């Protein structure tokens, strides 16, 4: 990962720290990443004309999940003890797909 | 040429691809010799079997895969892909994206359905011997240029079975040209710039390179004997009032009356080469020449060429509709070559139960076969030179 | 003909002592008490599974080299049925070829390919 | 200047004191940093630029004495700084670019100098492959030559020497039906022949800065080279 030289020194005004939102697992999507999509034996990306494979078929569907969960958690007159169910079932489709790639290197 | 029955086409097919089509020239061509690792045995190959199913990848070992699986499948359709990394039948077998198509062909591909618009004898899909100079001119405008401009040497052209005519460029240092390269050759030869349905679409400038003027010296020979007498593109108002859409309005009116008063377009072909002679004067264009071009002039399909790996009809086929066989073309009698004696599978078909093997020889096949191996021959002839020298 | 509901949590196998063994802990419901137990079931007989990867050509293995002939799946099960099978102690099994996909880390390896699906007693 | 016209290809073997190292990418910057003004201030057919650049050239050593055989000193200089300077200029997108940029504004400064001959003997030599044709050949096709040229005013196929090349390498060219071809050859000046050298010269500089990314990792741990990769314009 790269590191950008942080500017030691203070600040009279304010500092938006704006970050990206799960990067590495995105990025096995964006560039349809896999052990089927990429060519090896540090290579190139496969082109963006083949389709997914096993691996982001499986990061697919995790986010197919994600959307499902983000949506019911929208419906209302909606029991309260499901509400603090489907947030959990959300955190861990989110930590589960992360990792996918700390599983990768 | 007795009418081709469609509906025997799946008894006749076996008994060809039996007894007369030309496997050991075949395999001898796209062999090229066993100079190299697996090049036939890389090459792709498509066939188009019964209830219309399209099988694509397919791949063999040797002469003998070739008949018995043909033998075996009795195709409708038969294409020549180009040759890859990996065996073909074996792309499941490797990663995706190990294998790739590396050599092919430079194919070029000329059809009826493309001068639609300057043919007054035939309808989009027909032929018949009165527009048929359309191909002729086609075959020496190109075939001379691969020859002359970039001197590309073994041009097989052959019967594409209905209405137009393909080129195969097996120059060894053609079959490995990048598409890049493929693309700039269709460029170079191309010159009808149909838009969506413009009328005027031969644009030339002052300056005429030197392939645009050869090939309006070859489209001079056969101008008058196929347009203004084969095709008469001016003996109506109907007719005309096409041609005067090419030339500038402030013409017209001044030939619309030369021809009005004249009683063929022989006559009304002068008339033009005058009043326009007399427009470039004054103000060229070189409009005798721009309307030779939009109505003489090849016009080529891009896609077909430019693929380093697109299957297209394998020499020899046969095909579904007319039956005609897809003959190779003999270009020491360009102008003598004739679609409608070209002959039918049926036909071929009879000749051999009206009768080490040669049996094609005893079929009309045989003349065309020659000049395939005429082919093979001079293709010989460059691997012994090129390489044993 | 019988059978019980029972929802699991926990497992364990004992490789070394009770090989083709799992057991499944959980818990069951019962209406005689009004509140579940815990529960347990032993699973058996779990064959091990393997697949052999068929060679485009026999090999002579000692020097390294061909033989000219070709390769079949009846070609490889015979060398299990008879090479393999008795020099490991093997009595019973179960062969049956069969396609599979593969894309990992072990070079010389067809994404497909047909192999040798040998099931045989963890024992 | 001289035989000072190169393919930046194939890497320097020497090695150098941390001295030379650091003051040949300061020195070799300062170049490129001056072909980067000329081309903002001026343009790019004035003696002004011309003569500043060289100028700088000049100053900074990048092209004048000689010496036995193997030691040349600009030629050298030249050689190592663009590569070392490609370290710096591989990462940001936004510096291969303005590298690339300057760099071939460089080649084009270093032909603008050289006669329609001495252009000509680098051009055999170089790359590998190129042919120059007597004027039997080329007047007995010189009419067929401007036909296919562009736009290319009157008949005048002055004595600017005229090239064969493969029509393959002129696929830029002959695409557009702007060079004569025959038995698979083309035919071109000086002014298009440049053009597709400096043409071809980006795509495989480009490609370099590319791979020199890649093996970026296994240096960027020196300490000695923070200041380069890291400050050459903070
Ligand atoms: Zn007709």
């Amino acid at each position: 990962g790269l590191v950008l030289d942080p500017k030691v020194g203070f600040y009279d005004k304010f500092i938006l720290l704006l970050d990206f939102n799960s990067l590495y697992p995105s990025i096995i999507q964006e560039f349809n990443i896999c052990f089927t999509t990429v060519q090896r034996v540090i290579p190139e990306l496969p082109d963006p004309s083949l389709e997914m494979g096993i691996l982001p078929r499986e990061i697919r569907k995790l986010v197919e999940r994600r959307k499902q969960v983000k949506q019911l958690m929208k419906q209302q007159d909606l029991n309260p003890d499901l509400i603090l169910q489907y947030d959990i079932r959300q955190k861990a489709l989110k930590l589960t797909a992360n990792s996918m790639y700390g599983c990768l290197g | 040429m007795e009418t081709f029955d469609p509906t025997e086409l799946p008894e006749l097919l076996k008994l060809y691809y039996r007894r007369l089509f030309p496997y050991s020239q075949y395999y001898r061509w796209l062999n090229y010799g066993g100079v190299i690792k697996n090049y036939f045995q890389h090459r792709e190959f498509s066939f188009t079997l019964k209830d219309d199913i399209y099988i694509r990848y397919q791949s063999f070992n040797n002469q003998s895969d070739l008949e018995k699986e043909m033998q075996k499948m009795n195709p409708y359709k038969i294409d020549i892909g180009a040759v890859y990394s990996h065996r073909p039948n074996q792309h499941n077998t490797v990663k995706l994206g190990a294998f790739q198509a590396q050599e092919k062909e430079l194919v070029f591909d000329i059809d009826m359905t493309d001068y639609d618009d300057v043919r007054r004898c035939c309808s989009s899909a027909d032929i018949c011997p009165k527009c048929w100079t359309l191909m002729t001119m086609a075959i020496r405008i190109i075939d001379r240029a691969l020859k002359e401009d970039f001197g590309f040497k073994h041009r097989l052209w052959v019967y594409s079975g209905r209405r137009g005519v393909h080129c195969w460029v097996c120059d060894e240092s053609v079959r490995k040209l990048s598409s890049a390269v493929r693309s700039g050759i269709v460029e170079y030869l191309s010159l009808v710039k149909g838009g969506q349905d413009v009328k005027k679409k031969v644009h030339l400038s002052e300056k005429i390179h030197p392939f645009i003027r050869k090939s309006i010296n070859i489209i001079k020979k056969y101008f008058e004997e196929y347009a203004l007498v084969n095709q008469d593109i001016l003996e109506n108002k109907e007719s005309w009032d096409k041609i005067l859409a090419l030339v500038p309005e402030t013409i017209h009116d001044e030939l619309q009356q030369s021809f009005q008063k004249s009683h063929n377009s022989l006559q009304r072909w002068e008339h033009l080469k005058k009043v326009a002679s007399r427009y470039q004067n004054n103000i060229g264009p070189w409009l005798e020449w721009e309307i030779m071009l939009q109505y003489c002039f090849p016009r080529l399909d891009i896609n077909v060429s430019k693929g380093i790996n697109h299957l297209l009809k394998s020499p020899f086929s046969v095909h579904p509709k007319t039956g005609r066989i897809s003959v190779p073309i003999d270009l020491q009698k360009v102008d003598q070559f004739d679609p409608f004696t070209v002959p039918t599978i049926s036909f071929i078909c009879r000749e051999l139960d009206a009768i080490r093997t040669r049996d094609y020889k005893k079929t009309s096949l045989a003349p065309y076969v020659k000049v395939f191996e005429h082919f093979l021959e001079n293709l010989d002839k460059s691997r012994k030179g090129e390489l044993l020298k | 003909e019988q059978v019980f509901h029972f929802y699991w949590l926990d497992a364990y196998e004992d490789q070394y002592n009770q090989p083709g063994v799992v057991f499944l802990f959980g818990k069951v419901w019962i209406e005689s008490a009004e509140t579940h137990v815990s529960c347990c079931v032993m699973v058996k007989n779990i064959e091990r599974t393997l697949y052999f990867l068929p060679r485009e050509m026999k090999i002579d293995l000692n020097t390294g080299k061909e033989t000219g002939t070709p390769i079949s799946m009846k070609d490889v099960y015979e060398e299990f049925d008879e090479k393999i099978a008795t020099k490991y102690k093997i009595m019973k099994f179960k062969s049956k070829p069969v396609e599979k996909n593969y894309a990992f880390e072990i070079p010389d390896v067809p994404e497909k390919s047909e192999y040798l699906e040998v099931k045989y007693s963890a024992e | 200047y001289p035989h000072c016209l190169q393919f930046y290809l194939q890497p320097p073997s020497e090695n150098i004191s941390l001295i030379e190292f650091e003051n040949l990418a300061i020195d070799r910057v300062k170049l490129l940093k001056s072909v980067e003004n000329l081309g903002v201030s001026y343009v790019k057919g004035t003696e002004q630029y011309q003569s500043k650049l060289e100028s700088e050239l000049r100053k900074l050593k990048f092209s004048y004495r000689e010496n036995l055989e193997d030691e040349y000193e600009p030629r050298r200089r030249d050689h190592i700084s663009h590569f070392i300077l490609r370290l710096a200029y591989c990462q940001s997108e936004e510096l291969r670019r303005w590298f690339i940029q300057q760099e071939m504004d460089l080649l084009r400064f270093r032909f603008s100098i050289l006669p329609k001959d001495k252009i000509q003997d680098f051009l055999k030599d170089s790359q590998l492959q190129f042919e120059a044709i007597s004027d039997e050949e080329k007047t007995l096709r010189e009419q067929e030559i401007v036909a296919s040229s562009p736009s290319l005013s009157g008949l005048k196929l002055g004595f600017e020497s005229i090239y064969k090349i493969p029509f393959a390498d002129a696929l830029d060219l002959f695409r557009g039906r702007k060079v004569y071809l025959e038995d698979g050859f083309a035919y071109v000046p000086l002014k298009d022949i440049v053009a597709i050298i400096l043409n071809e010269f980006r795509a495989k500089l480009s490609k370099a800065l590319a791979l020199t990314a890649r093996s970026l990792p296994a240096v960027q741990s020196d300490e000695r080279l923070q200041p380069l990769l890291n400050h050459l314009s903070h």
